[PDB]
């Protein structure tokens, strides 16, 4: 996986390519990894899959309720508490390494969450196995205060190094930008690969495969 | 990781490089380690990130509410609930810290928690991977009741060389002075410290 | 202490009666009444609902006639609150059986698990026991079509027919007048309404005051369904029975 | 009245009722004294019997080889309290090599029976001990009420008819409190001050009861014929 | 009629250990008000010491719960310190789980919450208090949100408690019909302070010296309590003009 | 410290009344009017914010709660026994529900679940019955749209328009009359309004009437549990 | 040794155009030893197919449950359960045992009843979702799988042209795995009717 | 009615009778009483002798908490016994976690958090003792009285049990007479008289005089009991002023 946040003028900007992998084989090609917190907050998710998963849906679920309550907006300090305290009571076995990026009453934030219960508060990180990759175009390009459609293209540029130099990381890069005024999901933001045209038709005809027995039940 | 806590006149200054690695992996080269538990008690952070994290969170609730009841805490229940931690579950935990804190009936004192859960008050302090290259440096160059900028120098000296020799160390060299004026953060990039 | 608020709901009486049970079924005296008639072919399920507004939503409206699995369905007479904690307790214990043998629970082990959950209110717990009566009614390949009914005793028996609720006395009597053995489940419907029709405290008997249901393995291929009544099934029955 | 059906409940003068019942099993009670010197603590006891052909039910209960009591009232409960005495006698012994001194005795008894009188459910002891003993700052003799009070005396009485030996031991005290070095005299003193609360009975061989403790005496029962020399 | 003794339903509806327990509330016969600035939110209640062998600065019915939230009590003080260090507590809990200070709201709600359970289970007696919370809230800015032993609560934009409470409430009531705004236009809390003693002089018709008096203030990011001295500035600036 | 209180208190008087349950109910009879009305596209639930000082800001007490998105109560009674069943049923919209099933409960077994905790303070040791009596509107894909009363009994009914409290027995008949299979949400609001002015004393505005609806999504989906503004109220109010 | 090929076998599901197919191998084995020739690996509750590889104990353990829960889903709800749904309770009842859970690659086919539109689904042993649109593999011989799955796929096919695309897909992947094969069943499943055909292969 | 007979519950006045019923119990107790003095605090207690078989200084009333706090109270000894034990494990707990001895402020809120928490429920009766306690801390000294209630007060001086009216009237004069202060010998001899002046409310038994304090300069911050030469001139300045 490559996943990647950068802290830009008006907010943040998350990152994700789409390569769920088994092993060596790839299981599917376009596979969402940028995962809804609340409303104002979102968090890419690498490592452990199932780990991710459930771990940013149970804090988003616990966020839901606590937003009920309180009547206001949930802030990326308590999600990244939620999850960062649940982490670390777990001591590493669950594998879920966040990038959490949101928007404040106080402002932009960006996280990374580690599967031990570490995290850094950063203006731009990366994470799965395209993180060099990532982190390279990162340390090649990356300022302070970028404007919204430059910082979407570093990140994007940051996601195709691992898509491309990442063996474990491919497909389309989904991207995510969070301001006070928006949301914008871009699912996908580009598709850098296009899908391998084949050159025969090896689909049977009717009648082709050996049956033995048949049923038929209406519903 | 290289960190140290130095008492002077005016109070104490804790001291800190930058550097985070996953093996030979810089994961974070800005990296705060100076975290604060108290207005006037900080310490220095080494070991286990998520431990260290995890151990600052906790001392900060005890002594926000500490304080909620019984004023403001001195330095050393401050350490002493950091050594509580520490000691408790050592079999868990790979954590050294460093306590510092200004009281005005005590001023700056300085306390040291390394990896068994002992407490150690010390006139300074010096932590990390990195702080053995220094111990010989440290012990022939401090000097108790030093001006600020001569403890600002000798913390920037100390930890310049650190970095150096240390791999695990490195980046830029941030200090949190406290003393009865308040609490002043300070940073020094490599382009200053490297040329010393 | 404490001990001074405890009304002691486990205790019997210098006569031999449990207080709270003859209490309790006092209260579901004042339910709305309920019939369970067992045909040869089939189970018929009766029930009046109570107060009653035009504005009350009939159609997903369900205080009397539950179903616990495809076999077997109750009818409520007392607290439906109550009665639906011991429906989804009931409705487990089916499953589980079902996990366990890899074959659907015998209407009876059902009746007698339910029935011993409200004895255990009344021996132990110091816990107000459950203002429910059931009329169960199932099928299993054992025994075939089956009728009981519980009470908040615990106390559990089978019948042919039977009443809860409201009037039994006087619905029990027209029942034991009318009802015979070679009797068929359309003959045990027309019964079923009569009966409620002549028991009712209403000045008549309409279908917005019904529950109605069958148990029929009257299907294609010897096959057991339960048929709850739509609003609209039941006024149909009544026109064609000659009540309305 | 409406205030005595628990210990759990003031009355509307700050009186514990159910306490105060417990106490009242004290009185009915058969006599029990207790006297010290210097030197030695001696427990007198008359033991009660239930007709001719019981038993004299046994009053004295030894705690360890330095400690140990009289009770009168609820037998069982002076079981309960002097088998816990029995423990932190032995915990003393075991944990920290040293003899349980007989004070720290008495504040854990007081401590013990008052956490039957705060809360719902218990009842308080209904029994009433003297407990003497020897530890390194000499004699003492403890007078234990199931209220929780304990109090050092250097005599005392409990029971039936009690207060005619602590009258006695009263004007006795300058004498009794300097017989010093002599068990024997220490005893006839004990022996005398609860034949003061005797009424029709007397006292014979299998009725009294006598304990003693002292310098170089662990603390040892005497009954049957070992008492006849007191009589 | 044991309906009265613990917290179920009388034949009317009425829980009557609640009722009574809001009589508890002015057995200490002391009267607090709370009004918000526009950068502040200021309570201040009546100081009673009656015993000449008191320590006055250890007589306080005003708590300190965060920096941010102050809260006074109007009841007796086993059961304000009771839900004093509560408030604390769960205002610590807050901060340490969720990485951000409790809301003046929040906390006052949790409170109610903790209260209601009282009014439903019957070992557990109500408290015999009303705790008026106070603060800046980061978001909601100036903040005053009462706690009953109902669990009823509610934010104002000002308040009073206490045996005189109405006559208080009316004097306010009527300020702010003529302002037509929901606070004390005033830039400086020291003048709010003035404003909130002056209105309860006039209310109750009694003339306060510092030692009858007890002032908390919130502002942004502190909440903190006025001693004598700065009570006495206070004074003479309202005797001034 | 020991709950002692491990028996019920609440039990069957001679005659088969549960009194705690009555009284409950009659706590609810004293509260303040709520109502509900189902539409064809739609349900509104409405009540009177009663306020209890003016100096008391109303807004921050919401009567009318969202459950889930597509869900909403309102109730009539006592206030703190409401809020404690709005947390209640919030929490296990989630816990056996959404991480169950990645989605939210349909409206019938939220209602279902809210019953089910007040049955049980009306069986459970130590605790009285809760003193409210809960109007929950709600839509789901199946159900579609649809109203239920739940009472301190753990007791629910679904209704095509119903009030309770105060002045029910009146509101009940108004709506009889002006109910019909045919409403559209604007109709059924009309007649919320009128039917609650009926049982309001003093002031009757947008900021003394609190009123939602269940209706249409407001932009996987929107929610369909809408608030109306005291603007929005008030604009209805010169239609009336 | 490893718990997810002791017993040995294969699910594969596919879309269509209005419809799925779900198929599966026959055997169950210790290891080397074929054992049945009739274990059949896919259930269902109401109109949602649930195929189950993996360690065989864990497989009928799975479906007992799933059957189980689906009933009182059910019961509960008044409909039956769409393909959407229970593919999250597959999720979570997995996930649940996380430390220790079901050697098993459950696969989830359907067409949900209100929308029509074809679903399939898959999961890892701890409940991570694979939600895709062509197809899904499980099994012994997965890598098999998805290699026909791969190179035989394309959407939106007949009935009965999807038929022999899945069931060669299984056929020629099975025959490449010691541990599967013994037989074959396909479902072809349309929004009210549902086909099922048992294959011939060979039986080695 | 019927109010009284349950802890916990409000009478319609909103009072807790069992509380003011366990009240009772602490005025039927004897005298004890604590003065506040410039660096430190003095405690000292009337000790009823029911009869001369009571051993003379042994019946030890004054309890230490920690090292630095004493403890002295009027009622239900037991009761008081209970409430030392208690605060002496939340004063080790204390010191466990933070290392500094418990303050004494800080003392008093655990003392009266647990007093308080014996009017919250009918399963437990509430303390028959009122419970005067303090000694030297890192912001100075500090005497403190606790009531039945959980409700305590800091206080210049502090009287209960039986005499408490006529101590608390001896207390307000020196409150009046010593505006800059007491010192610490002075506070012992002082609280001799008072006790020795309150007496005559228990005037039918003799009794036994028992003295203990802090102060800063005199015992270090620490608790000690007034012992041999200073507790005799203690006794002889109450016995002159009787006379
Ligand atoms: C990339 C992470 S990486 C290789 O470290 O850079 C992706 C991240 C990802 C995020 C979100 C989703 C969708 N919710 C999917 C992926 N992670 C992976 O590719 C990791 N892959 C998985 O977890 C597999 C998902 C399957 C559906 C293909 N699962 C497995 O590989 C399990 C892992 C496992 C095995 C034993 C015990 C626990 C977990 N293997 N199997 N069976
Ligand atoms: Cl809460
Ligand atoms: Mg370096
Ligand atoms: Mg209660
Ligand atoms: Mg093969
Ligand atoms: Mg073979």
């Amino acid at each position: 996986t490559t996943i990647a946040g950068v802290v830009y003028k008006d907010g943040i900007v998350l990152g994700a390519d789409t390569r769920a992998t088994e092993g060596m084989v790839v299981a599917d090609k376009n596979c969402s990894k940028i995962h809804f917190i609340s409303p104002n907050i979102y968090c890419c998710g690498a490592g452990t899959a199932a780990d991710t998963d459930m771990t940013t849906q149970l804090i988003s679920s616990n966020l839901e309720l606590h937003s009920l309550s309180t009547g206001r907006l949930p802030r990326v300090v308590t999600a990244n508490r939620m999850l960062k305290q649940m982490l670390f009571r777990y001591q590493g076995y669950i594998g879920a390494a966040l990038v959490l990026g949101g928007v404040d009453v106080t402002g932009p934030h960006l996280y990374s969450i580690y599967p031990h219960g570490s995290t850094d508060k950063l203006p731009y990180v990366t994470m799965g196995s395209g993180s060099l990759a990532a982190m390279a175009v990162f340390e090649d390009k990356f300022r302070p205060d970028m404007e919204e459609e430059e910082a979407k293209n570093l990140v994007s540029e940051a996601i195709a190094a691992g898509i491309f130099n990442d063996l474990g990381s491919g497909g389309n890069i989904d991207l995510c930008v969070i301001s006070k005024n928006k949301l914008d999901f871009l699912r996908p933001y580009t598709v850098p690969n296009k899908k391998g045209t084949r050159l025969g038709r090896y689909r049977c005809e009717k009648g082709t495969t050996a049956v033995l027995t048949e049923k038929i039940t209406p519903l | 990781t290289s960190i140290m806590a130095v008492t002077f006149k005016d109070g104490v200054i804790l001291g800190a490089d930058s550097r985070t690695t996953t093996g030979a992996y810089i994961a974070n080269r800005v990296t705060d380690k100076l975290t604060r538990v108290h207005d006037k008690i900080w310490c220095c952070r080494s070991g286990s990130a998520a431990d260290t994290q995890a151990i600052a969170d906790i001392v900060q609730y005890h002594l926000e509410l500490y304080t909620s009841q019984y004023g403001t805490p001195s330095t050393e229940t401050a350490a002493s609930v950091f050594k509580e931690l520490c000691y408790e579950n050592k079999d868990n935990l790979t954590a050294g810290i460093i306590v510092a804190g200004y009281d005005d009936k005590n001023k700056g004192e300085v306390y040291t928690i390394p990896l068994g859960g002992s407490v150690h008050k010390l006139p300074y302090a010096i932590a990390g991977s990195g702080s053995t290259f220094i111990y010989g440096y440290c012990d022939k160059n401090f000097r108790e009741n030093m001006s600020k900028e001569e403890t600002v120098d000798f913390i920037k000296h100390s930890l310049s060389q650190a970095i150096k020799w240390d791999g695990s160390s490195g980046g830029v060299i941030r200090m949190v002075v406290l003393t009865a004026a308040g609490v002043e953060r300070l940073i020094f990039y490599p382009d200053e410290y490297e040329q010393l | 202490g404490s001990r001074r608020y405890d009304s002691r709901t486990t205790i019997f009486s210098p006569e031999g009666r449990l207080y709270q049970v003859e209490y309790a079924l006092e209260s579901i005296s004042h339910a709305g009444t309920a019939i369970g008639i067992m045909a040869s072919d089939g189970i018929v399920l009766a029930a009046e609902r109570k107060v009653t507004s035009t504005l009350l939503e009939q159609d997903t409206s369900t205080e009397k006639l539950y179903k616990l699995n495809d076999k077997i369905a109750v009818a409520v007479a007392g607290l439906t609150a109550d009665a639906e904690i011991l429906i989804n307790t009931a409705r487990i214990h089916a499953q589980n059986y079902l996990k366990t043998y890899n074959e659907d629970i015998p209407v009876e082990i059902l009746v007698r698990r339910l029935s011993d959950i409200k004895q255990g209110y009344t021996q132990h717990g110091g816990l107000r026991p459950f203002g429910v009566s059931f009329i169960y009614a199932g099928y299993d390949d054992r025994y075939g079509y089956q009728l009981y009914t519980s009470n908040p005793s615990g106390n559990y028996t089978g019948w042919k027919a039977i009443s809860v609720g409201a009037n039994t006395s006087a619905a029990q009597t027209l029942l034991q007048m009318d009802y015979k053995d070679d009797m068929k489940v359309d003959d045990a419907i027309e019964l079923a309404l009569k009966t409620l029709s002549k028991t009712t405290d209403s000045s008549a008997l309409t279908y917005d005051r019904l529950e109605f249901a069958t148990i029929r393995k009257g299907a294609n291929d010897g096959e057991v369904y339960q048929k709850i009544f739509k609003p609209q099934e039941i006024k149909d029955i009544l026109v064609k029975t000659g009540i309305t | 009245n409406n205030y005595d059906g628990d210990t759990v409940t003031f009355s509307p003068t700050g009186r514990l009722f159910q306490v105060e019942y417990a106490l009242e099993a004290i009185k009915q009670g058969s006599v029990t004294v207790g006297l010290r010197s210097n030197t030695h603590a001696v427990l007198v006891a008359l033991k009660r019997n239930a007709d001719e052909l019981s038993s004299y039910q046994k009053k004295i209960i030894k705690c360890d080889e330095h400690m140990g009591l009289s009770l009168a009232g609820l037998a069982p409960d002076a079981r309960v309290l002097s088998n816990y005495l029995r423990q932190q006698c032995n915990y003393s012994s075991l944990v920290f090599n040293r003899k349980l001194a007989v004070e720290r005795a008495g504040h854990l008894l007081c401590d013990k029976a008052q956490k039957n009188t705060q809360s719902y459910g218990g009842r308080p002891y209904g029994v009433g001990l003297l407990i003497i003993g020897y530890d390194k700052s000499g004699a003492h003799l403890l007078e234990f009420q199931p209220s929780g009070n304990v109090t050092e005396l250097y005599g005392t009485a409990i029971g039936a008819r009690s207060q005619g030996a602590k009258t006695y031991l009263e004007r006795t005290l300058d004498t009794f409190i300097k017989i010093d070095g002599n068990p024997d005299e220490l005893i006839k003193a004990g022996v005398e001050a609860i034949s003061q609360s005797l009424r029709d009975e007397s006292l014979t061989v299998d009725n009294l009861s006598i304990a003693i403790v002292g310098k170089d005496t662990p603390f040892t029962i005497y009954d049957g014929e070992a008492v006849a020399k007191y009589i | 009629g044991y309906d009265r003794h613990i917290t179920i339903f009388s034949p009317e509806g009425r829980l009557y250990q609640v009722e009574y327990a809001f009589k508890a509330t002015n057995q200490t016969n002391i009267n607090s008000l709370a009004v918000r600035g526009k950068d502040c939110t200021v309570v201040i209640s009546q100081k009673k010491v009656p015993d000449k062998l008191l320590d006055p600065t250890t007589v306080s019915y005003i708590f300190c719960i965060s920096r941010t939230i102050g809260m006074v009590v109007n009841g007796p003080i086993p059961d304000a310190r009771n839900a004093a260090l509560r408030a604390k507590a769960e205002a610590a809990e807050f901060r340490y789980k969720y990485g951000y200070d409790m809301p003046c709201d929040v906390l006052a709600k949790r409170m109610a919450n903790l209260s209601q359970i009282y009014t439903q289970r019957a070992y557990m007696r109500p408290l015999g208090v009303i705790l008026t919370f106070v603060s800046v809230d980061e978001e909601l800015g100036p903040s005053i949100y009462k706690t009953d032993p109902a669990g009823y609560y509610v934010g104002y934009k000002a308040t009073a408690t206490g045996p005189k409470q109405q006559e208080i409430t009316t004097n306010l009531e009527n300020h702010f019909k003529k302002s037509k705004i929901d606070h004390i236009n005033e830039e400086s809390w020291e003048k709010v302070v003035e404003f909130a003693i002056t209105h309860m002089i006039d209310a109750l018709g009694t003339e306060f010296s510092k030692n009858d008096l007890e002032v908390g203030v919130a502002t942004k990011d502190k909440f903190f309590t006025l001693s004598a001295e700065n009570i006495e500035e206070r004074l003479v600036a309202i005797a001034e003009q | 410290m020991t709950d002692r209180y491990s028996f019920s208190l609440t039990t069957f008087s001679p005659s088969g009344k549960l009194g705690q349950i009555d009284y409950a109910l009659t706590a609810v009879k004293q509260g303040v009017t709520s109502l509900g009305i189902k539409a064809t596209n739609g349900v509104v639930i409405a009540t009177e914010k009663k306020s209890s000082s003016p100096l008391a800001m109303s807004e921050t007490l919401s009567k009318v709660s969202l459950l889930t998105p597509d869900i909403g109560a309102v109730y009539s009674g006592m206030g703190p026994d409401y809020r404690v069943l709005v947390d209640k049923s919030r929490k296990v919209a989630h816990t056996s529900y959404k991480r169950i099933y990645g989605e939210y409960p349909p409206t019938k077994l939220l209602v279902s679940e809210v019953a089910k905790i007040m049955q049980e303070a009306t069986q459970s040791g130590g605790v009285r019955p809760f003193g409210v009596s809960l109007l929950i509107a709600g839509h789901d894909e199946f159900n579609g749209f649809s109203l239920y009363q739940v009472d301190p009994s753990g007791s629910y009914f679904p209704w095509k328009a119903t009030a309770i409290g105060k002045g029910s027995v009146a509101a009940k008949t108004f709506l009889e009359k002006r109910w019909n299979d045919e409403l559209e949400l604007e109709d059924a609001i009309h007649i919320a309004l009128l039917t609650l002015k009926e049982s309001v004393e003093g002031e009757f505005n947008g900021d003394t009437i609190e009123l939602a609806i269940i209706g249409d999504e407001n932009p996987d989906k929107g929610p369909r549990f809408r608030k109306l503004t005291s603007q929005e109220i008030n604009d209805r109010l010169e239609a009336l | 040794s490893d718990p997810s090929s002791i017993n040995g076998g294969i699910v594969v599901a596919m879309t269509g155009k209005d419809c799925v197919a779900i198929a599966c191998d026959l055997r169950l084995g210790s290891q080397s030893l074929g054992v049945s020739n009739k274990f059949e690996k896919i259930f269902h509750y109401g109109h949602v197919f649930l195929g189950i590889t993996g360690l065989a104990t864990d497989v009928t353990t799975l479906n007992e449950m799933f059957r189980y829960k689906t009933n009182l889903y059910k019961l509960k709800e008044e409909r039956a359960i769409e393909p959407e749904t229970f593919t999250q309770l597959v999720s979570s009842s997995l996930y649940e045992r996380r430390f220790g859970p079901y050697f098993v690659g459950p696969v989830v086919a359907g067409i949900n009843s209100k929308s029509g539109k074809p679903f399939i689904a898959g999961f890892d042993l701890i409940g991570c979702i694979d939600e895709a649109k062509d197809f899904i593999v499980s099994g012994t011989a997965s890598d098999q799988l998805f290699g026909m799955c791969e190179s035989l796929y394309e959407p939106n096919l007949e009935p009965e042209d999807l038929f022999e695309t899945i069931s060669q897909a299984l056929l020629n992947a099975a025959d490449r795995d010691a541990l599967s094969g013994w037989g074959a069943v396909v479902y072809i499943i349309k929004k009210d009717e549902v086909v099922k055909r048992y294959l011939k292969m060979r039986q080695d | 009615t019927g109010y009284d007979l349950s802890n916990s519950v409000f009478s319609p006045d909103g009072r807790n009778f069992q509380v003011e019923y366990a009240v009772k119990a602490v005025e039927n107790g004897t005298t004890s009483i604590g003065i506040k003095c410039n660096d430190g605090v003095v405690f000292a207690v009337e000790k009823l002798i029911t009869s001369k078989l009571l051993v003379p200084q042994k019946n030890v009333k004054i309890q230490v908490v920690d090292r630095h706090i004493g403890c002295v109270y009027s009622g239900l000894i037991p009761d008081g016994r209970h409430l030392v034990n208690r605060g002496r494990e939340e004063a080790a707990s204390f010191k466990k976690l933070y290392k500094t001895p418990i303050p004494i402020p800080a003392f008093a809120d655990r003392l009266g958090q647990y007093v308080q928490a014996h009017t919250l429920y009918n399963s437990v009766r509430p303390f028959g003792v009122s419970t005067i306690f303090g000694g030297v801390d890192k912001n100075g000294a500090h005497l403190y009285m606790l009531e039945p209630s959980g409700s305590y007060w800091g206080y210049k001086g502090a009287a209960t049990g039986k005499g408490r009216q006529s101590a608390k009237a001896e207390l307000e004069k020196l409150v009046d007479h010593h505006p800059e202060g007491l010192s610490a010998r002075e506070a012992v001899k002082q609280a001799a008289k008072i006790i020795y002046l309150a007496h005559e409310d228990n005037k039918e038994k003799d009794f036994e005089l028992e003295i203990s304090w802090c102060s800063l300069s005199e015992t270090n911050g620490l608790h000690k009991f007034v012992k041999g030469d200073l507790l005799q001139e203690a006794i002889d300045f109450a016995q002159k002023e009787i006379n």
